[PDB]
């Protein structure tokens, strides 16, 4: 389970920039 | 503008971050 464990870690760490990311490109359009 | 280059950074993070995860979906089908 070693390796689902990372993918499950990389899908929560994802997840959290792309919404850091929305809230940037909201920003950039003021 | 300074708000567009951590937009490029982001985007390069979560770039790294999804090579890991293809890389991660590929071991686990074998």
């Amino acid at each position: 389970g070693q390796l689902k464990q990372r993918l499950a870690a990389l899908d929560q760490r994802i997840a959290a920039l792309k919404q850091r990311r929305a809230a940037l490109k909201w920003q950039i359009q003021g | 503008g300074q708000l567009e280059q951590e937009l490029a950074a982001l985007d390069q993070e979560i770039a790294a971050l999804e090579q890991e995860r293809a890389a991660l979906e590929w071991q686990i089908q074998g």
